[PDB]
């Protein structure tokens, strides 16, 4: 009965669908303005290096589901996602002289492949399964568990919890190559670094826990 | 501190009791 | 961020109108530009509803259609007439460009086979002049004709930001094979399908590819190699589609290797099986890439129009496109020694020679230098 009167009438499920939608279109125009700060400037933009804490307002009938420590995890994945959209768009908006372009495809590929992995293979696989699960909610408690078994797993597949200084930092430091090379528009000293860190990336990730092989091809 | 008489189903009680209290307020 | 369309000559006005027919058929917009009751962000391709169309004899034919509520043969001949109405047409562009909030691109439908090729040559040099931050993509159509063609190439080689080839001969082949027709009014039915499905990710928002610059620049490695060819087999899992796409019977083009592949999936396919399909494509190795740069294949999921079954489109950057140029090129050398300055024609012949000579070197293990 409770789940029945909770689909509408304090529609907790409807609110949940919007949550994972207003981040993870609309949010494309929002970030592009940030590329070219102030704390009030953003609000009118939204209503239209690692910060931008985002929150939301939830009514009491759904407060018990989307807890306070649940907002931060949803915020955690949003921060990291933008840095990927950043590097992906920074190397995209533009269009031994031509030798730079060979450093573009050798790089614009790699960040693009990673982005194809986090969003499609993870942020859409578990998402497609989660919706098929909540529509069979039959309990006050288990709806928390099926939900809590969606963040604590999406925070693991997207490598952000542990093994950060062992694996995650590698993707982080090579992301700085997406910033340095973007501004300049020394060249030989980039591939010596790039061919090293990229090989450092594969020769470290080679330990593969098993789902990492979906990107290990490149 | 608990009678095992109703233990094999106790979980289905609490999860029904508390869930019912949140219904009368709505 | 919107994209404005321009239809030139009989051809361009024909292909655009039919494309606007099906696009209005897919969307929930009645022919009378009035919304039908019966999820889609349509501000990019529609203005609140009137399309952002710039049409340029066939005008009577367009008006005679019930869609009236929706708004010589020399190349040098077209070039002269364009300067005559320079400010005449550019006011229509400027009233809409500045009339558009944030313009994003410039799509062009024109045939380089008479006057539209000359006028189209005029727009490119002119559009690069005024607007330096605006994308220019051209959906040019290919087949005294060698002359008009080769000039438009010279203009298209350095002006346009991208290019999508559509040759009539290969399209003529599909006309008989899978349709059994032998007609102009029928071949364009596929062209509209090629056009509409090309921009499906932009009209139906998803997670990836929310801007046209997001799609193209993944393919184009360098601004010189900005020529693309498409594929559309469905006329079934994700693996069945892509394998049907690499067959040369379907490619709309009449050693060699690819540069990059982008795929569009519009069905209800599951995102669980796409990453494995790429593996079987690599293991079985149905295609080769450049030996220098590590090339990748991309594929995007979308949503078919509910107001309208698994279909798909393929965009390719294949170095075999060089052969198409060499034919007309040979045809030019044919009529040059066969028959007031006649000097610009040699300048066009020099630059198009450069691009071809880059294709042949683009597929070598030493593309550097
Ligand atoms: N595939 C295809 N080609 C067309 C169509 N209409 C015209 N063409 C091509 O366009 C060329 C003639 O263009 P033309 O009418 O002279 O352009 P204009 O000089 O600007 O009016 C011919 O070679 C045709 O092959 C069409 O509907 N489909």
């Amino acid at each position: 009965n409770l789940m029945q009167t909770l689909k509408k009438d304090y529609r907790l499920v409807e609110y949940l669908q919007a949550m994972r939608n207003f981040f993870l279109d609309t949010m494309y125009d929002f970030y592009t303005s940030i590329f070219d700060q102030n704390v009030s400037f953003l609000n009118v933009q939204l209503q239209e290096l690692d910060g931008l804490t985002l929150s939301y307002k939830v009514p009491w009938p759904v407060d018990i589901v989307i807890s306070l420590e649940c907002q931060k995890i949803y915020n955690q994945v949003f921060l990291l996602l933008l840095q990927i959209k950043w590097a992906k768009y920074s190397l995209d908006v533009l269009l031994q002289i031509h030798r730079m372009f060979l450093l573009r495809v050798k790089l614009m590929h790699f960040v693009n492949s990673l982005h194809n992995y986090i969003m499609t293979r993870i942020l859409h696989s578990t998402g497609l399964e989660f919706q098929h699960q909540v529509e069979e909610a039959k309990d006050l408690d288990q709806l928390i568990k099926i939900h809590y078994r969606y963040l604590s797993t999406i925070h693991d597949r997207c490598l952000l919890r542990e093994k950060v200084s062992f694996v995650k930092e590698a993707i982080m430091k090579v992301l700085n190559l997406a910033l340095m090379f973007a501004d300049g528009w020394s060249i030989e000293k980039m591939e010596s670094d790039f061919k090293n860190c990229h090989m450092f990336l594969v020769t470290i990730l080679n330990k593969a826990f098993p789902h990492l092989e979906s990107l290990a091809l490149s | 501190t608990m009678v095992s008489f109703l233990k094999p189903v106790l979980k289905q009680i609490i999860m029904a009791g508390k869930s019912m209290q949140l219904l009368k307020n709505l | 961020r919107e994209i404005i369309t321009l239809q030139l000559g009989q051809c361009g006005n024909q292909i655009g109108f039919e494309f606007w027919k099906q696009l209005c058929a897919e969307h929930g917009i009645s022919p009378e530009a009035i919304v039908e009751e019966f999820t889609d962000r349509k501000d990019v391709f529609f203005y609140q509803y009137i399309p952002r169309a710039v049409l340029l004899r066939v005008i009577h034919s367009i008006l005679n259609s019930p869609y009236a509520k929706l708004y010589g043969n020399n190349w040098a001949s077209g070039f002269s007439q364009g300067e005559k109405i320079h400010e005449d047409i550019f006011d229509i562009i400027d009233r809409e460009a500045d009339g558009s909030d944030s313009l994003e691109g410039f799509v062009l439908c024109h045939s380089i086979a008479g006057t539209g090729s000359g006028l189209g040559s005029y727009l490119l040099e002119r559009l690069n002049d005024r607007y330096p931050k605006k994308l220019v993509q051209t959906y040019s159509v290919f087949p005294v004709q060698p002359y008009n063609s080769l000039l438009t190439l010279k203009r298209l080689t350095q002006n346009a930001d991208c290019l999508v080839v559509l040759d009539n001969t290969a399209l003529n082949r599909i006309a008989t094979d899978r349709l059994h027709i032998q007609s102009f009014s029928q071949i364009n039915q596929l062209v509209s399908t090629i056009m509409s499905a090309s921009t499906t990710t932009l009209r139906y928002p998803g997670y990836m590819n929310n801007d046209l610059i997001g799609l193209i620049a993944s393919l184009i490695p360098t601004p010189r190699l900005h020529f693309l060819m498409t594929g559309y087999t469905p006329l079934t899992t994700v693996l069945d589609v892509m394998r049907r796409l690499l067959q040369p019977k379907n490619v709309m083009v009449s050693n060699h290797c690819y540069i990059a592949i982008l795929n569009i999936i519009q069905g209800e396919v599951d995102p669980t099986q796409v990453h494995k399909s790429l593996q079987r494509i690599r293991e079985r190795k149905l295609a080769n890439f450049i030996p220098w740069g590590p090339a990748s294949i991309q594929v995007a999921l979308s949503r078919k129009s509910p107001y309208l079954r698994v279909s798909g489109l393929m965009m390719a950057n294949h170095t075999s496109i060089s052969s198409l140029f060499e034919r007309t090129c040979r045809q030019y050398d044919k009529l040059r020694k066969r028959e007031d300055n006649f000097d610009e024609m040699d300048t066009s012949r020099e630059i198009v020679q450069q691009l071809i000579d880059e294709y042949h070197a683009a597929t070598r293990p030493d593309y550097i230098s």
